[PDB]
């Protein structure tokens, strides 16, 4: 909780180091490097940050772990653990937990 | 540097469509049951997919163990999780069995269509029966029901045997993301007809932080003009006024000094944009010349039994015929082409795209309220926007066929407030798709006056402000207010970072000494460098005057202008506004505009009696013409309604081109918010 | 073979930009300053300004946004240790 | 400059899906006839 | 121009379904278990449930289709097949056909079998067909620029138009011209074959398309140069040492 | 596509004609014994180039009624070619076979 | 290379070593000798990795 940067798990200083060693940029405030200086194999072209949310398993007291072979969505219209002929019957689903509404 | 907690509220819809029994037909109900009069009996609609072995009073037999006691004791169904909705046959023909089974919801649980029906699990094996507390423990309420054929009862077959079995349970039914298209009954009690109501997913809605974090920090406004000054100066060094859109400023400048298509994570640099196809309908029509056919799972439907026949020689007459013994007596064949179905594919795809991307965003004066459904009265909330009715016949494959055009209703509606906005999707997904985000950002300084200063050693006070409103600092695809829906935010930790340089000591001393001398002062100007006036216009008016009294006009550079839609345009000066409800993309700060195509003319005069530039410079004697409608005798250009004169003026003032014949200006001298790039005639 | 009589309509879209008219004698951009601005009829004078717009009607209260490009420059001088002074200025229309 | 003859072998397949009665449903059989023991 | 065949990605079959989501059902009747008196369990017809109910056995009846192959085949048929030379077609059945091999109808009424090109032609090989090489690829509705031009006028049939034409002759496309008084007279064409263009290359004179001018005018600009400077330049630009040289681009025989 | 087999020193076919009427009228009166369906039978070199069986009913191999349920599925594509810039054709950086100019 | 099981091929391979890639040579007679791999793994590339 002191040093994460750019909304990721990477600390700021390493970001500073890489930006310097690639383009001598950073003592004048970060900004997009010019196109011709940055090529295909360079660093900044290949920098992808990502994040997501998952259901906490301590606050949500109702939570229960569910193995794969019991989950059912779009039941009665697809196969069962194999891309075979459709099977089953219609029914309400049991996965995944909703994160909205 | 900032960290804290954010909650977007209930009305956040990142993904289009839905994800709960997606494939199921949009009208078929699931297994359920309800009640009728004479006499109140129960009618049940369901189906048993899973075969078994045998039945008895204690239940269905589904296996056996050799090492058991009662011969091979029969294993039965532990109703908790037994025949699961995800099992069935194993081939298309699959000779019918003797005994089947399945599950069914009891009458007490409200009916809902299959498409978008969710019930949380209750035990570790995927069971969904509503656990109930009995006698200090938890137990389930599964009830077994038995059935046999109809004619079964009609004859001496009085040995009526249980042939079908069902398990009845209850679930916590939820439909988090869909509403009801059609609902015949005003009541809510499950009638017979209630097996027809169909569903429809809610319109998607993205919500995130605006571009470049615009709005987080106060700025142009005495609200609380921040202060940077010497530690013991006791006299400020920063002065701001109230007519300097610092923000539009930092904006355009970024544009220029580089490129904008590439996104950069750190500053949320992702310019708002709209897909070209959404704005203008390239109605090339569909593409289909062949039929498309679905087929039976065996590819042969009907079948006529038949019988092998052998030809016995009819000598001296007609040939005789007998029955073969080699083949089985009964075989199945078919005659004619296999029965199938026809459908157009491309037309359906095009129709779906048109309806989903254009129809729902039409002006609301052409939508009528639904039937047999509750709805809010505030015309701004998410609810009222997600439950209107839009006539799909209004726009379909047969509109403006083979033309390059935009539906004239839409052209006065903010095209950026949309859901295909790539930048909006990027920003919304960066924070994640949950509903409770602990967030963490870094904010850049934007005031031109000190954004490039070179401070010198000492001590200083640097003090600033931030807004807490949720209406402004956030952005919503649909523009609905968020004060009503109540998304909340709370900052916790705010820290400042600075980056020095490792310069050799004596060199720094020499530079500092050489720089303290007055004849080396610093200078700065803002890239925009302008004022800011705004003028009201009552609706359904035509012309506007503006008059400024006598004054100096030193070094004046020129005018620029455009138009804005009140509602969405925070007033400014003040630090907060109770009247701001909307929440689309603010044109006044992002740089988006869409009203320009709605001007007729503008005239300029000094002291009410001298034109400008006057002296017969232009074709018209004393007035700039922008577009004369039709009557125009010789004054259109590029098959548009624009006059030649205005086109020439814009070309000149934008690129110093025109006196030597027009031609496409070169790339670098024409950036994103240029003129020529966004000139679409239709 | 069996189409009908028809009429034509034209229009255009120029979003994402502003309409700018520069204060130049021949409209061309030839420097940050400008000839007419530098002449001012030699600034022993003053003038009053009128402008008239005419636009198509809509069905909502609207705003007309007009901005004059002017000069806005700031000079920074920090003589002694830990002391900073500045002078803003801008024209025309300023204070 | 080089010239020769190359053999990728049997397990080279450059196309997704197949190219034999593709439109036919993935379970439909073909007109056939089979023996069964008498009962 | 060149076909990058790959097949498609269709590894999961797709089934359609009945509007009720269930095939057919067989009325059934409820029962209940009267307790077995030691021996056989007794079964008694219930009264709680009505005499009739709807229940289904086994999977619901569901017809099926493939998706990707059909799309790809449609694209292949409608973008390539129709453009083969005439010598791989035949007249249709029991319909009077055009007799002039240039007009629209003879380009339309003809019929070309799918069998020539289908989803199984040159399986997985960047390659172009043989008959198609010697046929122009520009005369094709898939064109972008032609489509833009066609839309620019509009979708109608009877269109009033109003345009401007730039002068293209090299020897005067950049010349200057000191003061004077000269004459410019030129001639414009009127046949529909030349000015117009069709994505299919059918004749247009036979199909009756035509065009007619009403009024025609000429424009021009200047540079509000200060008088004296213009006088100086005019005087300077007359010393025959300062003639003007021009040379077109292509330049050849 | 019928298989050709040699007899009499020549290659001929093995097409047979089989006849069918309605067992549907199995029962009734004579005379009305007329064929309505003619089938031609054959034997052909059945061969699948690029498919594998996703579902199989029974471990046997003969042709039962059950075998009609079998389901097929295409083989995954497998590209094969030369590397970029013909990497690896020429030795380098190995003392075993260093080139000589 | 098309989509065949058997392919005749005919190619040109550049020279990659840095010590001779841009050298300017002078008149005279010289010996130029090199080697090539025949293994089927290293030279080829397979999409799946079999
Ligand atoms: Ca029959």
């Amino acid at each position: 909780e002191g040093y994460n940067v750019a909304q990721c798990n990477m600390t700021k200083d390493w970001f500073l180091v890489q930006m310097l060693a690639n383009y001598n940029i950073g003592y004048q405030g970060f900004y997009i490097p010019e196109s011709y200086k940055d090529r295909m194999y360079s660093f900044f072209r290949n920098f992808q940050p990502m994040s997501r949310q998952v259901v906490d398993d301590t606050k949500y007291k109702d939570y229960q772990q569910v193995g794969i072979i019991h989950q059912h969505n779009n039941s009665g219209f697809v196969g069962y653990l194999a891309p075979t002929m459709r099977e089953g019957q219609a029914y309400p689903a049991n996965v995944p937990y909703p994160l909205i509404g | 540097d900032i960290r804290g907690v954010l909650d977007r509220g209930p009305t956040f819809k990142p993904y289009s469509g839905t994800a709960y029994n997606a494939l199921a037909p949009k009208g078929a109900p699931n297994s359920c049951e309800w009640d009728e009069d004479d006499g109140k009996k129960t009618h049940v609609y369901a189906q048993a997919p899973f075969a078994g072995e045998a039945i008895n009073k204690n239940g269905l037999q589904i296996g056996t163990n050799g090492a058991a006691t009662e011969g091979n004791k029969e294993i039965y169904a532990d109703k908790t999780y037994q025949p699961e909705p995800q099992i069935g046959e194993s081939q298309w023909n699959e000779a019918e069995s003797s005994v089947a089974g399945g599950r069914v919801l009891k009458k007490t649980t409200p009916m809902k269509p299959c498409y978008g029906s969710y019930a949380r699990p209750t035990n570790s094996n995927g069971g969904q029966g509503v656990m109930v507390e009995q006698n200090g423990k938890l137990e389930s309420q599964v009830e077994m029901q038995f059935f046999s054929t109809s004619v079964n009862a009609m004859n001496e077959a009085n040995a009526i045997q249980p042939k079908l079995l069902l398990y009845s349970e209850d679930v916590n039914m939820e439909t988090p993301d869909t509403h009801l298209s059609y609902k015949p009954g005003k009541s809510d009690d499950n009638s017979k007809a209630m097996l027809g109501q169909q569903s429809m997913p809610n319109r998607p809605n993205y919500i995130a932080f605006r571009d470049n974090f615009i709005g987080l920090m106060y700025y142009n406004s005495t609200g609380n003009m921040g202060v940077l000054a010497g530690q013991a100066s006791q006299l400020n060094a920063v002065v701001d006024l109230q007519d300097r859109n610092t923000e539009l400023s930092y904006q355009l400048l970024l544009d220029s000094i580089g490129d904008r298509t590439r996104y950069f994570s750190m500053w949320n640099q992702a310019v708002d944009s709209y897909d070209p196809d959404v704005r203008i309908i390239e109605n090339h029509g569909t593409e289909d010349e062949l039929p498309n056919y679905c087929f039976p799972l065996g590819g042969i439907g009907v079948t006529d039994t038949y019988q092998a026949i052998k030809a016995t020689n009819g000598n001296g007459g007609a040939t005789t015929w007998a029955q073969d013994n080699t083949f089985a007596e009964r075989n199945e064949i078919g005659v004619g082409n296999n029965f199938a179905m026809e459908i157009n594919l491309n037309a359906n795809l095009w129709r779906n795209f048109l309806y989903s991307n254009i129809a729902l965003y039409l002006p609301d004066k052409l939508k009528y309220n639904p039937t047999n459904v509750e709805i809010s009265d505030n015309p701004n909330t998410y609810d009222y926007m997600n439950k209107r009715v839009v006539a799909p016949g209004l726009v379909d494959c047969y509109i403006n066929l083979g033309a390059r055009w935009s539906l004239d209703y839409m052209d006065n509606v903010n095209p950026f407030n949309h859901h295909r906005n790539a930048g909006l999707r990027y920003r919304s997904m960066l924070l994640g798709n949950g509903r409770y985000v602990p967030f963490h950002i870094q904010v850049p300084q934007k005031f031109f006056a000190i954004k490039n200063l070179l401070l010198l050693p000492g001590s200083y006070t640097y003090e600033w402000n931030f807004r807490k409103d949720v209406n402004m600092v956030l952005q919503s695809s649909l523009g609905n207010d968020l004060r009503v829906d109540g998304a909340s935010i709370k900052f916790d930790s705010i820290c400042l970072y600075a980056t020095f340089f490792p310069m050799a000591h004596n060199t720094a001393s020499t530079l500092e000494a050489m720089l303290r001398n007055d004849t080396n002062d610093q200078s700065f100007n803002d890239y925009l460098s302008a004022a800011n006036m705004l003028y009201p216009i009552p609706a359904n008016a035509t012309n506007v005057p503006i008059s400024i009294p006598s004054r100096n006009w030193a070094a004046f550079r020129g005018w620029a202008f455009t138009r804005l839609k009140t509602k969405e345009t925070p007033s400014l000066g003040s630090g907060y506004d109770p009247y701001y409800t909307y929440s689309g993309s603010i044109p006044y700060l992002d740089g988006t505009f869409y009203l320009n195509h709605t001007f007729k003319k503008v005239a300029i005069t000094f002291d009410s009696s001298v034109s400008w530039p006057g002296n017969d410079r232009l074709l018209t004697p004393n007035e700039f013409e922008i577009k004369r409608s039709v009557d125009g005798e010789g004054y259109n250009v590029a098959q548009c309604n624009m006059t030649k004169d205005w086109f020439l003026v814009q070309m000149l003032a934008n690129y110093n081109i025109g006196y030597q014949g027009f031609y496409i200006p070169e790339s670098y001298k024409d950036r994103m918010y240029s003129f020529f790039r966004n000139f679409q005639p239709m | 073979k069996t189409a009908v009589d028809s009429i034509t309509q034209k229009k255009f879209l120029c979003d994402r930009t502003l309409w700018r008219i520069p204060f130049s004698s021949n409209f061309m951009s030839m420097g940050a300053l400008t000839d007419l601005g530098q002449n001012l009829l030699y600034a022993n004078s003053a003038h009053a300004l009128d402008m008239t717009f005419e636009v198509d009607p809509m069905d909502e209260p609207t705003l007309l946004y007009v901005l004059f490009e002017v000069f806005d420059v700031v000079r920074v001088h920090q003589p002694h240790r830990g002391v900073i002074e500045t002078v803003y200025l801008r024209t025309p229309f300023s204070a | 400059d080089i010239r020769g003859v190359l053999d990728r072998g049997p397990t080279f397949k450059p196309y997704s899906g197949t190219a034999y009665n593709a439109l036919a449903p993935k379970g439909a059989p073909n007109s056939c006839e089979w023996d069964e023991d008498d009962t």
